[PDB]
């Protein structure tokens, strides 16, 4: 045999952990990327990049750590290692943020990688491809947020940055700034999510509570066989309660499950759509007749008037420490403020 | 093989996890990031 | 029967009607191109060039035609505001014409070849079944592509039989189709300068017309063939739609981010330009030029052109809109009128403030005031029972040296507060709200529209090509899995190779 | 106008509860 | 209030051209043999 | 009969040396003052 | 004229036909007053 | 159906498994510990220590303002700590 | 003129060339060693 | 099928369907051509995004003059 | 010009209902049996 | 649920078709001036 | 939008001649 064949025969083998064609790009980095976040929320500053205190060894807790986003004075540059930022040098490229594009780079090559591991081990086992074509919507996510919305703005510095307080951060910006929970495509993406969690759980109790009874077990687990052929529950018990309590019930299992596949993707992808938006500034920030008749009429409020207000207050109290690189400096007679608060 | 039982084994593992999380919670009242 | 997602699948293995069906397509695009331009055509206002260029009146297709060499109109006018020139037959309103045309003639060939479909070319000689060649009609279709490459580098762009391409100074006050020769050298690979466009052309035209004769002559090794399913013409539209999503991110970022093929008088600044200060750099640059040779202040400022004042404005700049703020840039602000002058402010003491100017970021942004070392000398207060820095407290006051204003000077606290609130955006301009009932709030410019429509499709494409890639490949189990399939193939170690059935244990 | 368009499409999806409920594709089982 | 003129007709078109070719294609199966 | 080193081998120690080593300092950051 | 033999039949059964009328009508319902602005 | 590899309870309960490890495990526990408490990771990774975040006198940030000249613009506030 | 950042451009390119290279022998070799039996 | 005389013409463009070179053929030339578009595309990246810095290659609008 | 602005929708669905109902019974012809 | 017997299929054939659609466009041809106005 | 509105009828009417005559259901002796 050729080398070729026999190096697929060797990736092909059967084993504890599938490697496969797809694992030579997914390992080296998946590793890269989940082993880089935990070295720099363990070990990395971002005093150089933000002001902020971001890893363990600064004292910062599980919620606050985070590998940072570059400095806004970077721009969108790839910041390698050997680059003409760093040059070579390990401490300062840590110092000026490498390990974020280390990161979301070794990341996005990485779910590529993940998602042609779905497609060869489909291939490989002989069933439909479905489950890779779902997981588009994680990826087209992960662009979008990650790498289209930064690159659409001033930097890296504006994309998320990866740690759980850093990404409160990123909502409320996008509150604050964009006005994004008025966003339709955000809108379908929260009843795509919603939705799926919805389906989810009503579809496994369901499943759970029209269970036939195929042993004497008083814990109803044992009593299925993956072998066996016939249902383990009944739809029929099951559409007539839909039916009966909710109007509307499944009738077709295929329908079902393929309903469950489509909700939760298509939210995800409109949600994408709208932050593509939002990497321009193109957002859903107002609604022009109701700011019309709200200047020429001071009576005139309405909830969507009052979430104004509470973005221009987000703004204004935080623009000048989340955005350093502007040298804000705003007097506290500007601040806009409430009555005694 | 199973010269050593397994449900030492888990137990010993499971009590060496919640001593370190415990360390971990009493850095959050000590030292660096106390707030003092 | 088949469902509504399906119904153009009757075409697959239908040669005929595939193409007429490819025909309509074609002619509907080259209608919508027609229709576009007359309807701009009937909505362009030529008059202004400098503070009413088509950016701003929301033209889309109007500066793709002026990009490649068409300028004038049978009316009489020309985009660049010269007199008296007469385009021949090629002007926008002849262009129009011409896709119509087009769109007409396409449609006829489409009724043709959908009715006779069963056309002997279509079928196999040896077998009788419908059946296309497919490596070879690309390397067909890939030696005309370089052709029509290599001729559009050699002969338009060069001007050497054809009119050039749009090319500009580096603050897009000079604009103008220009033939442009190729740069060979590395400075051709650089986005901004319009020589590698020539160059880009005529190499990868001659590459594309040689692989293209590869692709004719040489047959598919058999591992490709097999791997890549080359019988099947749904393989052809999974990595053609990879390209195109691929070609959408890199126009819609070259657009975004400017280019030789995006000059800012067809397409309007970008959001950098503002970023960056670089037209207010320009304008600071060319004024103490002005002071050192001696001019007055007013004689200064008075000398910079209103076009680049214009650029100086955040109102121009693509970031600033929204996704339902619709129409042209005109309906918001206004249509430009005049450039009011360089507004500078002084306190009570004689010095120079500046006001800060609003990022692309803010919906709304206060009003403050510093000194040249960045020092809060005034601002407009919030609330007023603490207030220090107010105008009236810090005797503001603000001259104008330029434009309408040139030589007046306000000290009225209202009236100077009413400047400082448009010196957030920078330079000032006077506006007709009247003409377009304007309502006052930014919208964005073609370039950003083009952008988003273009990063959307992208994206889309992507899920297009998993789609259709994996109907590609898994073309044998679409409609369920083997009702067969052996529970060895999936259980573990059975086989020493994940379904090789040769390596059973 | 704008109210008479929200309202109507509200309308138009209640009808639509009564005929996916009452007027629904029976099951039929095989 | 002063809203987009064309907010009607561009509400109603999507509503009906889409609903439209679902009616059609929904008749058209009923009356299939 | 099983054999020592193999990809799961691989794959577990790159997962879980790195991870006593982090965890070794960071309880040792723990006994930090400022 | 011998006929074409790539024809198929086009389906669309009642329970398509009401989650499609309800995506269109809740999508009308959600973008109506973004158009109307 | 089980791909041949040990099974990891096996490996697990065995004593020269826990022989091995008994070594192994604190050594590299010991490494990470040390390689904090010696002050190494600072240096590595270029991370302030609490005394070295500020000069004496000063409350502004070291904020890189510069692509290409960023490198030099940490070597000099670093002196600047000095 | 070769910049330092074309030196650098060299030296990622390299280094590509080198980390996907002992991953590609690495792989060919041990796949050679221990064969599937049919 | 119909003949005509343009189908007739073209015949021979549409009458090797399905024909290959045997085993691997051109594949290593192609993916050293592959290997080359990849490196190009590379070094046009990075000059784009300014990683890449050329002597006489200024990436801005003053490129224009 | 200043014209009545109902009269774009009036226009389309004036168009649109009486051509759509045609169609809806053409093609449900044409699928019978 | 015993059918109702008096149920007939209907029909417009395309002659009827195109004689319907050219009275519509017309009609809507002639008003839509007024309707403008 | 007056203008838009015209001619798009024309069109379609032009449109309906050219489907009316190349397309018509073919007159067949008994
Ligand atoms: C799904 C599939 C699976 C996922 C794919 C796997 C992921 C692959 C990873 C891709 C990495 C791409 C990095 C792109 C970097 C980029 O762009 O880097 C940015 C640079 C442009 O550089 C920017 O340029 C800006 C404008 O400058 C210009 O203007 C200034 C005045 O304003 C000055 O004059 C300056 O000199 C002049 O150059 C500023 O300088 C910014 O600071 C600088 O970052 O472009 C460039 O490198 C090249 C840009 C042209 C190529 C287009 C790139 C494709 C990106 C598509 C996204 C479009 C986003 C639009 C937003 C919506
Ligand atoms: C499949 C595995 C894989 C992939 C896809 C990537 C991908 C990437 N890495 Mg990661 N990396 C990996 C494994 C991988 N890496 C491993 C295993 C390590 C540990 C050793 C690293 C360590 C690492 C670091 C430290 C850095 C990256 C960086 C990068 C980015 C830039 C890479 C680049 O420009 O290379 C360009 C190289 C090539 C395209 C290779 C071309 C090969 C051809 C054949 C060479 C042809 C010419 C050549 C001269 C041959 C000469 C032959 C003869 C003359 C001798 C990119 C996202 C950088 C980054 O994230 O920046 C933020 C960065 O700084 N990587
Ligand atoms: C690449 C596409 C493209 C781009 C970038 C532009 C750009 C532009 N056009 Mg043109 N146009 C285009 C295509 C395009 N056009 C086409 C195809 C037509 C024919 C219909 C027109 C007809 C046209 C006219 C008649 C006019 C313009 C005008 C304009 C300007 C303002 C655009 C605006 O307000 O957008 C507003 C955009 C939106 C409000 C976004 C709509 C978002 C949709 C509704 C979302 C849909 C979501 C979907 C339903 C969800 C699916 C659910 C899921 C479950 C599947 C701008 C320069 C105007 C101008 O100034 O001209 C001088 C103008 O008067 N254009
Ligand atoms: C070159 C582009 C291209 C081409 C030629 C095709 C061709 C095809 N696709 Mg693929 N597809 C593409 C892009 C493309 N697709 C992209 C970008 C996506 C992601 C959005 C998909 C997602 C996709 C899916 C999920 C499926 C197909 C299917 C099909 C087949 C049947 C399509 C059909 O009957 O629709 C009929 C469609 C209608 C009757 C109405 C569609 C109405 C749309 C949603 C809104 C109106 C769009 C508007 C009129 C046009 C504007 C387009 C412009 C903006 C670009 C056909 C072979 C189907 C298939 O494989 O069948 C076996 C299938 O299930 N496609
Ligand atoms: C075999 C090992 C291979 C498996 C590991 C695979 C790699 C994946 C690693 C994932 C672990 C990520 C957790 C790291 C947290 C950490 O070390 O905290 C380390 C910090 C250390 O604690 C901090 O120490 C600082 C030292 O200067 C200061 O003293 C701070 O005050 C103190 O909070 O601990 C805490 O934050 C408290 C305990 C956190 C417990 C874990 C949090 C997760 C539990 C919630 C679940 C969230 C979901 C988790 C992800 C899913
Ligand atoms: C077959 C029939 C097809 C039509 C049936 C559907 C009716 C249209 C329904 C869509 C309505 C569009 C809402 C726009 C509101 C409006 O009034 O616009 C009206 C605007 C025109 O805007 C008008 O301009 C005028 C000056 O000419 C005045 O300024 C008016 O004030 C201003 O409203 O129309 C457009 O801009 C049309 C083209 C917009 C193209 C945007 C490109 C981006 C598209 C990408 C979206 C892809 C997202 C897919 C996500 C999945
Ligand atoms: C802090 C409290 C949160 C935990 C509450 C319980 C969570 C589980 C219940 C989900 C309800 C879902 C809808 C019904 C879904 C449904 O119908 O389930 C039915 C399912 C199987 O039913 P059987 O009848 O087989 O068994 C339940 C009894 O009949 C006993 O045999 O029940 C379980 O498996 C119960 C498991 C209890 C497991 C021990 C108690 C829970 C401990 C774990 C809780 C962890 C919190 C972290
Ligand atoms: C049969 C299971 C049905 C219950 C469903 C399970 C609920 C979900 C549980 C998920 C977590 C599993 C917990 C183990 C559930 C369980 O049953 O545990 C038992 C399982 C097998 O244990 P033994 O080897 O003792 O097996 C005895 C056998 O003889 C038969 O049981 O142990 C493991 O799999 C843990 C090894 C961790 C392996 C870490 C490897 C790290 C490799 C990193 C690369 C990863 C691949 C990346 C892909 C891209
Ligand atoms: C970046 C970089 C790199 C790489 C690196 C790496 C690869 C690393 C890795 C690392 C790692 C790999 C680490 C790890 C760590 C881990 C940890 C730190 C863990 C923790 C854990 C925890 C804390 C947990 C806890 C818990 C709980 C709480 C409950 C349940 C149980 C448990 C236990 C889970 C290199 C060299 C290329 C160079 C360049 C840069
Ligand atoms: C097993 C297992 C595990 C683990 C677990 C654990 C870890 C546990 C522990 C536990 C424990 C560890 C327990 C203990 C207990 C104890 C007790 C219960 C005690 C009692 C005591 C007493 C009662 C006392 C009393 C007193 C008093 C009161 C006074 C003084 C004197 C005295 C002290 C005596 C896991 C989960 C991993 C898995 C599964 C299995
Ligand atoms: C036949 C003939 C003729 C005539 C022709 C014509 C007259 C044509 C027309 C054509 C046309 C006139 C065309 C048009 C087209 C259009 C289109 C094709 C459109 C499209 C649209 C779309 C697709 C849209 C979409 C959308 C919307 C609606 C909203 C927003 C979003 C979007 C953009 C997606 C002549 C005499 C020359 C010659 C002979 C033959
Ligand atoms: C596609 C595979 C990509 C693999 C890339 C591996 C990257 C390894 C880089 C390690 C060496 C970095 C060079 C350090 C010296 C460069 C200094 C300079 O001249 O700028
Ligand atoms: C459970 C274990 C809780 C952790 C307690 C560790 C205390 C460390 C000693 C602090 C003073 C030195
Ligand atoms: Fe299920």
């Amino acid at each position: 045999r050729g080398w070729f064949d026999i190096l697929d025969d060797w990736l092909k083998r059967d084993r504890f952990v599938f490697v496969g064609w797809s694992g030579i790009l997914l390992f080296p980095c998946a590793y890269l990327a989940l082993g880089g976040w935990l070295t720099g929320t363990t070990f990395v500053t971002s005093w150089y990049t933000h002001g902020l205190a971001s890893s363990y060894l600064e004292g910062c807790n599980f919620l606050t750590v985070a590998v940072s986003t570059p400095a806004n004075s970077m721009g969108h540059s790839l910041l390698l290692l050997w680059g003409p930022e760093a040059q070579g040098d390990f401490t300062r490229w840590c110092q000026l943020g490498g390990l974020w594009t280390f990161i979301a780079l070794h990341g996005a090559f990485g779910l590529i990688g993940f998602m042609l591991r779905q497609f060869e081990i489909a291939r490989l086992v002989g069933v439909r491809p479905y489950n890779a074509i779902a997981f588009s919507a994680p990826i087209a996510v992960f662009v979008s947020v990650f790498l289209i919305y930064p690159l659409g703005q001033s930097s890296w510095f504006f994309a998320p940055s990866f740690g759980v307080a850093a990404i409160f951060r990123f909502l409320l910006f996008f509150q604050g700034f964009h006005n994004w929970t008025l966003n339709p495509f955000h809108m379908m993406g929260v009843a795509g999510v919603l939705g799926g969690a919805l389906l989810c759980a009503i579809h496994g109790a369901t499943v759970e509570n029209t269970l036939f009874q195929d042993g004497e077990g008083a814990s109803t687990f044992r009593a299925f066989n993956p072998t066996q052929a016939e249902e383990t529950y009944s739809m029929v018990t099951a559409n007539r309660f839909w039916s009966q309590i909710f109007g509307i019930a499944f009738s077709n299992k295929r329908w079902l499950h393929f309903f469950m596949l489509f909700v939760p993707v298509t939210g995800l992808w409109m949600s994408a759509i709208g932050v593509v938006g939002l990497a321009l500034n193109l957002r859903s920030y107002d609604f022009i007749s109701q700011e019309i008749r709200a200047a020429e009429d001071p009576e005139f409020e309405t909830f969507y008037t009052k979430n104004l207000l509470l973005n221009e207050g987000i703004r204004a109290w935080m623009a000048p420490q989340d955005q350093p690189h502007e040298n804000f400096v705003f007097p506290e007679e500007v601040l806009p403020r409430g009555n005694a608060l | 093989g199973g010269r050593i039982p397994l449900w030492i084994v888990a137990t010993v593992a499971g009590m060496g996890v919640i001593v370190i999380v415990g360390l971990f919670f009493y850095g959050a009242y000590a030292g660096l990031g106390s707030s003092l | 029967g088949l469902p509504w997602y399906r119904v153009h699948t009757v075409l697959i293995n239908d040669p005929g009607r595939l193409i007429a069906a490819h025909l309509m397509h074609t002619a509907l695009v080259a209608g919508w191109a027609g229709s576009m331009a007359l309807y701009e055509l009937a909505t362009f206002d030529p008059s202004d060039p400098v503070l009413n260029p088509m950016w701003r009146q929301g033209m889309f297709v109007l500066p793709f035609m002026a990009r490649l060499g068409v300028t004038g109109s049978w009316s009489g006018w020309s985009i660049t505001g010269e007199t008296g020139i007469d385009p021949g037959f090629w002007s926008f309103e002849g262009v129009a014409l011409a896709h119509i045309v087009l769109s007409g003639l396409l449609f006829l060939a489409a009724c043709w070849h959908w009715v006779y479909w069963d056309l002997e070319l279509f079928r196999d000689p040896r077998t009788g079944e419908p059946a296309l060649d497919l490596p070879k009609m690309f390397g067909i279709h890939l030696f005309l592509a370089g052709l029509l490459c290599f001729g559009f580098g050699a002969f338009h762009l060069t001007g050497l039989f054809g009119p050039g391409m749009w090319v500009s100074d580096p603050y897009g006050l000079t604009g103008s189709v220009q033939p442009v020769a190729p740069e060979w050298g590395p400075d051709g690979f650089n986005p901004y300068n319009p020589g590698g466009v020539v160059a880009h052309h005529i190499a990868a035209g001659i590459v594309g017309i040689i692989a293209g004769l590869f692709h004719i002559l040489v047959r598919p090794p058999q591992r490709l063939y097999k791997a890549l399913r080359m019988g099947n013409i749904e393989t052809v539209l999974s990595s053609s739609i990879a390209a195109v999503f691929f070609a959408a991110f890199v126009v819609a970022g070259t657009m975004w981010y400017g280019s030789a093929t995006t000059p800012i008088e067809l397409f309007g600044p970008t959001r950098y330009q503002w970023d960056s200060s670089y037209f207010q750099q320009e304008i600071n640059r060319r004024v103490q030029a002005s002071l050192a040779s001696g001019a007055t202040l007013e004689e200064a400022w008075s000398a910079i052109p209103e076009k680049l004042a214009f650029y100086d404005y955040i109102g121009n700049n693509p970031a600033k809109g929204g996704l339902f703020r619709t129409g042209p840039m005109n309906k918001g602000d206004g249509i430009a009128q005049a450039w009011k002058g360089h507004a500078v402010f002084r306190n009570k003491e004689g010095e120079e403030l500046f006001v800060r100017r609003m990022p692309a970021f803010f919906e709304s942004f206060p009003v403050i005031l510093t000194d040249k070392n960045g020092v809060v000398k005034a601002d407009i207060p919030f609330r007023r029972a603490e207030s220090k820095y107010s105008f009236e407290q810090q005797g503001v006051t603000v001259s104008f040296y330029g434009g309408e204003l040139n030589g007046q000077t306000f000290t009225d606290p209202p009236t100077v507060k009413s400047y400082a609130r448009k010196a957030i955006f920078g330079e000032i301009f006077e506006f007709d709200t009247e003409t377009l009932n304007s309502d006052g709030i930014f919208r964005t410019s073609p370039r950003g529209w083009f952008t988003f429509a273009h990063a959307v499709f992208a994206l889309l494409f992507f899920f297009g090509h998993i789609w259709h890639g994996a109907r590609t490949l898994f073309r044998d189990v679409f409609s369920g899995i083997d009702p067969e399939l052996s529970p060895e193939q999936v259980e573990w170690g059975f086989y020493q190779k994940v379904g090789d059935v040769t390596t059973r244990r | 106008m704008e109210t008479i368009t929200y309202v109507f499409i509200f309308a138009c999806i209640i009808a639509l509860f009564f005929f996916a409920i009452f007027f629904r594709e029976p099951p039929r089982i095989t | 209030m002063e809203v987009n003129q064309l907010g009607l007709i561009a509400t109603a078109l999507f509503v009906l051209v889409p609903s439209v070719f679902l009616i059609i294609l929904y008749v058209q199966t009923e009356s299939q043999q | 009969s099983y054999p020592i080193f193999t990809v799961r081998w691989v794959a577990v120690h790159t997962l879980a040396v790195p991870t006593i080593f982090f965890l070794g300092a960071i309880a040792a950051m723990q006994f930090i003052q400022r | 004229m011998e006929p074409n033999p790539n024809r198929q039949p086009v389906e669309l059964n009642r329970t398509s036909l009401y989650l499609g009328l309800l995506l269109i009508l809740v999508l009308a319902l959600l973008f109506s007053s973004y158009f109307f602005n | 159906g089980t791909t041949g590899e040990r099974p990891f309870s096996d490996i697990i309960t065995s004593v020269r498994y826990w022989v091995i490890h008994s070594i192994t495990i604190p050594a590299l526990f010991i490494a990470g510990w040390l390689f904090v408490s010696t002050g190494l990771a600072y240096d590595v990774f270029g991370t302030p220590r609490p005394d070295s975040y500020y000069a004496q006198e000063q409350r502004s940030i070291p904020l890189v303002t510069d692509r290409f000249e960023a490198k030099q613009q940490v070597e000099t506030f670093l002196e600047q700590l000095k | 003129t070769i910049t330092p950042s074309l030196k650098g451009f060299f030296i990622g390119l390299l280094s590509g060339a080198v980390v996907l290279g002992l991953t590609f022998a690495v792989l060919i070799a041990i796949s050679q060693i221990d064969k599937v039996q049919r | 099928a119909r003949r005509t005389w343009l189908g007739d013409i073209l015949r021979p463009l549409n009458s090797e369907y399905g024909k290959v070179a045997p085993g691997w053929g051109t594949t290593p030339l192609m993916a050293v051509f592959m290997g080359l578009f990849l490196v190009c595309l590379l070094i046009i990246l990075e000059i784009y995004n300014s990683t890449l810095i050329l002597d006489g290659v200024n990436v801005s609008w003053k490129a224009l003059g």
